[PDB]
């Protein structure tokens, strides 16, 4: 039953009233696609509001990528939406975390010029 | 706003067992998207974190000195976060606090409930 696939699809396309529609039916929050990513990691990093729906409903922030080891936290902080990184860290995510390629959230920040969220990780640490 | 109250602590022997809650009241939306944790300052130390949980509750952080002795948890529906305190030793006697633990670390904050005391004797 596809249910995991529609949430996660939704939270992709950055769909609130979808993922919120889903939710409220009882699709669960940690459920992963087919890649083994749960609907926190697919998610549109642009959309704040997509990461506290999930969080609000028991979405867990720490879970990586099972071949990148990529966090969400990694991902927000890459593609520079401050919003949803700091949704992230007050529900939990961990801001210390290595990818397979040993980089931290405030490296690829910083390599790509995401001063706001280079600083704010930077001040959290 | 939250408005954090913290109860379960006072004498045991060494050995025994204490549960600690932390019940919130206020902006329980907060409170439920928020990390939480367990604080304590012992007598003459700075005040430390020992235990912190995800707003989900199936993810937790402890001080290698409490780790396996001591499990947090949440009830996410009763807005409620608890420390199980098993094995009890003299170097666990502090005063607890329960606040925010923002990427399972400390908070910076000036607003910080009562705590509740925890005597360990020998």
């Amino acid at each position: 039953e596809p249910s995991a696939d529609w949430l996660a699809t939704a939270a992709a396309r950055g769909r609130v009233e979808e993922v919120r529609a889903l939710l409220e039916a009882g699709a669960l929050p940690n459920a992963p696609n087919s890649y083994g990513r749960r609907p926190i990691q697919v998610m549109m990093m642009g959309s704040a509001r997509v990461a506290e729906l999930l969080l609000l409903h028991g979405a867990e922030p720490n879970c990586a990528d099972p071949a990148t080891l990529t966090r969400p936290v990694h991902d927000a902080a890459r593609e520079g939406f401050l919003d949803t990184l700091v949704v992230l860290h007050r529900a939990g995510a961990r801001l210390d975390v290595r990818d397979a390629w040993g980089r931290l959230p405030v490296d690829l920040a910083e390599e790509l010029g995401h001063r706001d969220v280079a600083r704010y990780l930077r001040a959290a640490a | 706003q939250v408005q954090l109250v913290e109860s379960g602590g006072g004498l045991v022997q060494a050995g025994a067992s204490l549960r600690l809650s932390c019940a919130a009241s206020g902006s329980t939306y907060m409170f439920s998207i928020s990390a939480m944790g367990w604080y304590r300052q012992a007598p003459g130390k700075q005040r430390e974190l020992v235990a912190a949980i995800t707003s989900g509750g199936g993810d937790t952080n402890y001080a290698d000195s409490v780790k396996g002795r001591f499990t947090i948890s949440r009830d996410r529906a009763k807005n409620m976060v608890y420390l199980q305190m098993n094995s009890l030793k003299p170097e666990d006697t502090a005063v607890y606090y329960c606040n925010f633990a923002p990427g399972l670390q400390s908070v910076r904050s000036g607003s910080w409930g009562q705590g509740t005391q925890v005597t360990v004797s020998s």
